[PDB]
């Protein structure tokens, strides 16, 4: 069944546009995976990359920690700007958390470019910049690392 | 180890970045890695996994 | 048989076209060759007014610096708080500016949506009514209140269950009045430097109060990632000192003008008493799941954008599925859609809406703690 959802929810938007049209629906923005770290969630994604052709993207999570500072945020809008000269745009990231975290509540330090990449990367993904050829796939280990 | 008092965290930032480049999206090839530790009990299941 | 004058007015229009076009350009471009005389500046803030003449700048790197205006800088515009263009050389300032910072109060500012109709889904018994009497009748006329002498309604509290009086049916006469309508989903709050929270409650109210009857609205009154402890370790008194410079800058102390509190979740565990006092929460309301005629409510305005042949059984899924959620019929629709798109048919039939009820009323039950009210 998550083969369904995946497959049915990510590869009928890559081909089926109209067939949400002729309904009068919207296909979902936003698709997630979680739980444990020995089920397969690298595997769903290099099924995507198999068995879809709509120019696979991978992104690894603590990559976009960046020194040089800026590098990241410019990165994730050149990635989506690319996968969008190539429309239909299979999107993935692991380890969301490494670059989603809970904002710490503690002062004296802290780095900042994980904040300005998150932002950028909501951003980028979605609320502001809505589009029908973003099909966001991102797995991680937890859960309540994350930011609501 | 974390939450509500936000201190030590960018070690095990670079120790995710460790097991990014380590394990998992073409990993390391002909590398045989001995580890070793004292304290099985404080390890991460991002290392666990066989 | 004299086009040779036109072979001169055409040489005259294409070359004279040519040639004042090339020159114009390189008249503009001798402009920017006239920029090498306007060669750069420097930016910072006024921190202060140091004298009438003389104003401490903040140079974005580092340090602090004494400053004048050109000549006629308007020096009552230059308040502490503005943006300057600070000169190269002489390093006075040249010229102001807007802005401000981070985004986290501004994507919850005006990132906010709207309802296509008052009624998105349905139940608007006491909504219209009472909203429209806790919002829009003394922000027309405050003298009826002065007849008293009292603030605006202190603002009900949207409780009850999780997602027919949290999230949904909370935007329905916002939809009608349209006037001050941010959102606070108060995880942009508990913040880094943690006293930046009382900063950015003066940010939201010293942001809010110009369009000027204000929506204070709050979605998910205590909201970080994750779930919450009890009175021990660190589930502590954030809540409650953040809470009360709320209060604070919500009513009792500080407000102007109008204001309407408007706060609206039933997720919280650890709340203020004071909180719960008249004079800040003055009224406060409860909502139903729905009584099961909502149920049709929701269900007539979420059987919308479907395709069909009008023979949908209404009293069937009202009666058979229970999810008591607008976003449950809302799974219900996408579901029944993609039944629809499955099999492969453009109309939903109603064999799909009850295939909706089975599968979608099935992996609705597999949640637990499905009650929430603070206190
Ligand atoms: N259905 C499956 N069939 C075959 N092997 C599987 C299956 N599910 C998982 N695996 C194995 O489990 C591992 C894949 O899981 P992971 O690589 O851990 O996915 P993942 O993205 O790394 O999950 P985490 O949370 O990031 S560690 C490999 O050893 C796979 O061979």
């Amino acid at each position: 069944k998550q083969i369904q959802e995946l497959v049915e929810a990510i590869v009928l938007p890559m081909n089926h546009k109209e067939k949400f049209e002729n309904l009068g629906i919207q296909p979902p923005k936003g698709v997630l995976m979680y739980g444990p770290p020995g089920t397969g969630k690298t595997l769903l994604a290099r099924a995507c990359a198999a068995q879809t052709k709509a120019t696979f993207l991978k992104l690894a999570g603590p990559q976009l920690v960046q020194m040089f500072i800026g590098d990241g945020a410019k990165l994730v809008r050149d990635a989506f700007a690319l996968a969008k000269e190539k429309a239909p745009s299979i999107i993935f990231i692991d380890e969301l958390d490494a670059i989603g975290t809970k904002r710490f509540d503690s002062e004296k330090a802290g780095d900042r470019e994980v904040q300005r990449t998150m932002l950028e990367l909501l951003n980028q993904l979605d609320g502001f910049q809505p589009n029908t050829q973003v099909k966001v796939i991102a797995a991680t280990n937890r859960v309540d690392i994350l930011d609501p | 180890f974390d939450d509500g008092a936000g201190g030590d965290n960018e070690v095990q930032r670079t120790m995710l970045e460790l097991i990014n480049q380590l394990d998992g999206f073409d990993p390391r090839g002909n590398i045989k890695v001995l580890m070793a530790t004292n304290r099985p009990d404080t390890l991460d299941p991002a290392l666990m996994r066989p | 048989k004299l086009l040779e004058h036109k072979e001169i007015d055409g040489r005259l229009k294409e070359l004279r076209e040519q040639l004042k076009e090339l020159t114009k350009q390189y008249e503009k471009s001798e402009n920017d060759l006239k920029a090498l005389q306007s060669v750069g500046q420097i930016v910072g803030e006024v921190l202060k007014q140091l004298t009438e003449e003389k104003f401490i700048v903040k140079a974005t790197n580092g340090p602090r610096y004494v400053v004048g205006c050109r000549r006629q800088l308007d020096k009552s515009k230059l308040k502490p708080g503005t943006r300057v263009a600070l000169d190269m050389t002489t390093l006075t300032i040249m010229r102001y500016l807007p802005r401000e910072v981070d985004p986290l109060v501004y994507n919850m500012s005006h990132e906010d949506p709207g309802n296509v109709s008052y009624s998105e889904i349905g139940g608007l018994s006491e909504q219209i009514r009472e909203l429209r009497e806790v919002i829009e009748l003394p922000l027309t006329n405050p003298e009826l209140f002065q007849r008293v002498g009292i603030i605006p309604p202190k603002g009900c509290l949207l409780y009850g269950p999780p997602g027919t009086g949290k999230t949904l049916l909370a935007r329905a006469v916002a939809s009608q009045l349209d006037c001050n309508f941010l959102k606070v989903v108060s995880s942009s709050i508990v913040d880094k430097y943690i006293g930046e929270s009382a900063r950015l409650i003066r940010e939201m109210f010293n942001y809010a109060r110009d369009h000027q009857p204000c929506i204070i609205f709050m979605d998910e009154i205590d909201a970080i990632g994750g779930r919450r402890f009890s009175e021990g370790t660190s589930a502590d008194r954030e809540i409650q000192r953040t809470l009360m410079e709320l209060l604070n800058q919500m009513d009792g102390f500080d407000t102007l003008h109008r204001v309407k509190m408007i706060m609206a979740t039933n997720r919280p565990d650890t709340l203020d008493p004071a909180l719960l006092r008249p004079g800040r929460l003055d009224r406060k309301i409860h909502i139903d799941l729905p009584n099961e005629q909502a149920r049709l409510d929701i269900l007539k305005i979420h059987a919308g954008p479907i395709t069909k042949h009008g023979e949908i059984d209404y009293e069937a899924i009202v009666k058979l599925s229970d999810g008591f959620n607008g976003a449950d019929l809302r799974n219900v629709c996408t579901e029944a859609g993609m039944f629809a798109i499955r099999a492969d048919h453009d109309f939903v039939v109603q064999e799909d809406f009850m295939k909706a009820v089975r599968k979608v009323a099935d992996s609705k039950k597999l949640e637990s703690k499905l009650d929430y009210k603070p206190v």
